[PDB]
């Protein structure tokens, strides 16, 4: 939308972009349709980078006959997800593939089918962080994090939340039901604002350590 | 950084009279170095893709690196590096050993006529001449105004008979130079706006007014390097380069010949 | 089990290196005289002489 | 100079060096006086090699007007914080500076706004390490560690133990008011005796595996 | 307030305002004596260009000599503009007309 | 890196300059009776005065 | 990287002149010398008794 305004200094990075250089694990992938989960999925959201995504199955058969071969080894995965598969990052790697409205536009959204690269150890990553409570909430440098699963209680999911979207919290206190990445530190001090349903602030950019 | 400061007096002469004696006294003073860094990393297949819309992805952040470290370069120069928790590197604005700031004559150059903005200039030339004893002429001495970015477009203020500010500055220091910075508008926040500053002070000093063994640099800004190449790590399929540099920040070796304003 | 030291501990650089010293010397300036621009000046004696008239 | 005893080997490694080589996480951080925390410090020591540090706050506003420069991503640390931030190593990045009475003296600490290297990930480092029970332990291979804070009251230090000393301990055996390392092994035997207040064997030093 | 019952000075310093913006909002990047500047102004404004002080000065002449770069236009569109509580309100634009690959590396 | 006897007679050619010059302002016992006198002290002098402002 | 020797003796100078001064009917000549003493670099290999 072009610059309206000078700063003194560039941002740091932005979300999906590594920050620091040190130990790191990734693994490819392909990405499941939320309508081919067959209990339903409660909880729903476009397949955004810089968002968890979890193990749905394996796809490596390549084969209908009697002999099969398995000519590779890959793995698919859901943007919720209950069975933590990384979380998909590098936009760089990607295309705009472009948006339903109108192509061009500015979007991290990636179709089913693709292919992405999801990060299970990470010495520095920029992610979009999100908060819960609806309450106005500090970070500071050692919280932990979570990531909304795909069959969320409607009840625990008040505030109006992504299928796959990364909430930091306070060690002694956690939001009802999401899940745990174990290991996983903020490293870098962030504010929030209040929330509400349907209102719900994006956050900010932040640094994290995955592993 | 030392100092001499030489003592002797004289007496009256005589053929078999005692000969009086001279001698001497030194002093110095420290500073700190700081260092920074920053690098960059490149994917194969980023920069094929990176190619079809005609832009070149290792040297854009080759270049950034090189930006990056200068602006903290030119912060550390403006403003002190953790003078509060106790280094001692200091800045521009920062250093101990100056004259303190002032409050100009008049109040505010804002809501200020021609004869209240020649006015400061004068009186601040009036103690620069008063500091060193006739030992510079401000006529021809080459002093330097630092100003403000916010301030420097109050030098068009004209009379109404078209004479200007910058035309009696010309005439009158022919040798003046005018530079302006962002850095010096918000500077203290007195009550709840900014204020500008301004700081005049002389650039060099000859050796034969002073005897010093080195230059007159009454500033001066201490740089180790500015871009050092530590070294490229080839991996399968990327590379990692590193860069860094060196300052310590700024020095004021001839306190007598600065002035400086605090309010506009 | 881990064995003993025989040297203390430290930190091995001394700060008396790693330091950079400034060639030039500062020196003390004080006042001016300028009696001859006032006034000019004019040789007319000679050492070890008593008056002028 | 200095050498009065002739052993049969060499020592392994100095406290606050890498002993081993692989995986590896590092930062930088200034140091923050002690006497700068609000509360006030229960536990006080000096700032020395291979003591655990915590995490205090951010100091790169680099500024005194209304608009300020960002110019770097520092950390300000302290000798004890609830926030875990690193263990200081690598001596040889430091100047000497003497001590009080005179230069070329062995000092082992680091002034107040000095910065230093702190390690999260370290595949072996040799730490000094300090027994918290007042009685004879033995550590053996598999152990877990953990720090005194400052916030440790008088009552759970009968122990004089400073301000940021690494405490071993067996699994189910850890002491009341230390703060655990997550992850932290021992990797090492080593053996320990009687222990009184006053009289605190300082230990000895021993590999150890941070994450 | 309003260039109407303004005299000579207060006309000048709008226009001297106006040009600190520009250097204000860039930090010091483009110095506004040698970059050909705009200006939009209104109709029913541009003819308070005439004033003159006793001695023979006018506002048009030290926009001419101090700004010789700068370009003045009129045009009708900016007359009413926001058409405020009763009365329209005429409309300033200032604007750089080009800028150096010097300044940015664009 | 300094060289004590150039600093000795560098004072001691700027101490001879400054008696120089402080005698030629003021004069050398004018009061005890010696015949010196200096720019501001001059006794056959018209005295200073006051300015109109 | 060093000679050894447990033991070292610290010798500035043996013998050096400082100047000369010549009068009417003399002269004077000066002369010093520097030391620093006596150095143990390896105190592991001395045994010493102080009876006997």
């Amino acid at each position: 939308m072009f610059q309206k305004q000078v700063y003194r200094q560039y941002t740091p990075g932005f979300p999906g972009d590594l920050i620091e250089d040190g130990p790191k694990r990734a693994r490819p992938g392909r990405i499941m349709s939320l309508s081919a989960v067959n209990p339903a999925a409660t909880a729903t959201g476009p397949n955004r980078a810089s968002r968890a995504f979890g193990y749905a199955g394996d796809v490596s058969a390549l084969g209908e006959g009697q002999p099969k071969t398995i000519a590779a080894r890959a793995s698919e995965v859901v943007i919720g997800g209950a069975n933590f598969f990384g979380v998909l990052g590098h936009p760089k790697h990607y295309a705009l593939f472009g948006s339903a409205g109108d192509s061009l536009a500015p979007s991290y959204d990636l179709p089913d089918g693709a292919e992405g690269e999801f990060f299970d150890m990470a010495t520095g990553l920029v992610v979009e962080i999100f908060n819960g409570a609806a309450a106005a909430l500090d970070l500071d440098y050692g919280d932990l994090v979570a990531y909304v699963p795909n069959n969320l209680a409607t009840a625990d999911d008040a505030l109006g939340l992504p299928a796959g979207a990364l909430v930091g919290f306070k060690t002694g206190s956690m939001p009802t039901g999401l899940v745990q990445i174990p290991n996983a530190r903020i490293v870098n001090a962030i504010s929030l604002p209040a929330q509400s349903a349907g209102n719900l602030v994006a956050g900010v950019t932040i640094v994290q350590l995955t592993q | 950084q030392g100092i001499v400061e030489p003592a002797g007096t004289a007496v009256e002469y005589g053929d078999h009279t005692n000969i009086p004696l001279t001698s001497w006294n030194a002093n110095f003073e420290r500073r700190t170095i700081v260092r920074g860094e920053l690098g960059m990393m490149v994917g194969t297949l980023e920069e094929g893709r990176a190619s079809a819309i005609r832009l070149n992805s290792a040297e854009t952040k080759r270049q950034q690196a090189a930006i990056g470290l200068e602006t903290f370069r030119n912060a550390i120069g403006f403003y002190g590096w953790q003078s509060g928790l106790g280094n001692r590197t200091y800045g521009f604005l920062n250093d101990p050993n100056l004259p303190a700031f002032q409050t100009p004559p008049s109040q505010g150059w804002s809501t200020a006529d021609w004869a209240g903005i020649i006015g400061d200039i004068r009186e601040a030339v009036r103690q620069l001449r008063i500091q060193s004893q006739d030992q510079i002429d401000p006529k021809a001495e080459k002093i330097t105004l630092a100003l403000a970015t916010s301030k420097v477009d109050y030098l068009s203020v004209t009379t109404p008979y078209g004479i200007s500010v910058s035309d009696w500055i010309e005439q009158t220091y022919p040798k003046m130079r005018i530079v302006s910075a962002p850095e010096l508008s918000g500077v203290q926040m007195k009550n709840q706006e900014p204020e500008d500053a301004l700081v005049l002070f002389v650039e060099d000093v000859n050796a034969a007014v002073d005897g010093s063994t080195d230059g007159g640099s009454v500033f001066s800004q201490l740089v180790q390097s500015k871009f050092i190449t530590l070294g490229v790590e080839k991996r399968a399929k990327s590379y990692v380069e590193d860069f860094s540099n060196g300052t310590a920040g700024a020095l004021c070796k001839r306190p007598w010949a600065v002035v400086r304003y605090l309010g506009i | 089990n881990f064995t003993a030291p025989v040297t203390t501990p430290s930190i091995p650089t001394p700060i008396q290196f790693l330091q950079t010293w400034l060639p030039g010397f500062v020196k003390v300036m004080t006042a001016a005289r300028k009696i001859d621009e006032i006034i000019g000046i004019d040789t007319v004696g000679s050492w070890e002489d008593q008056e002028i008239v």
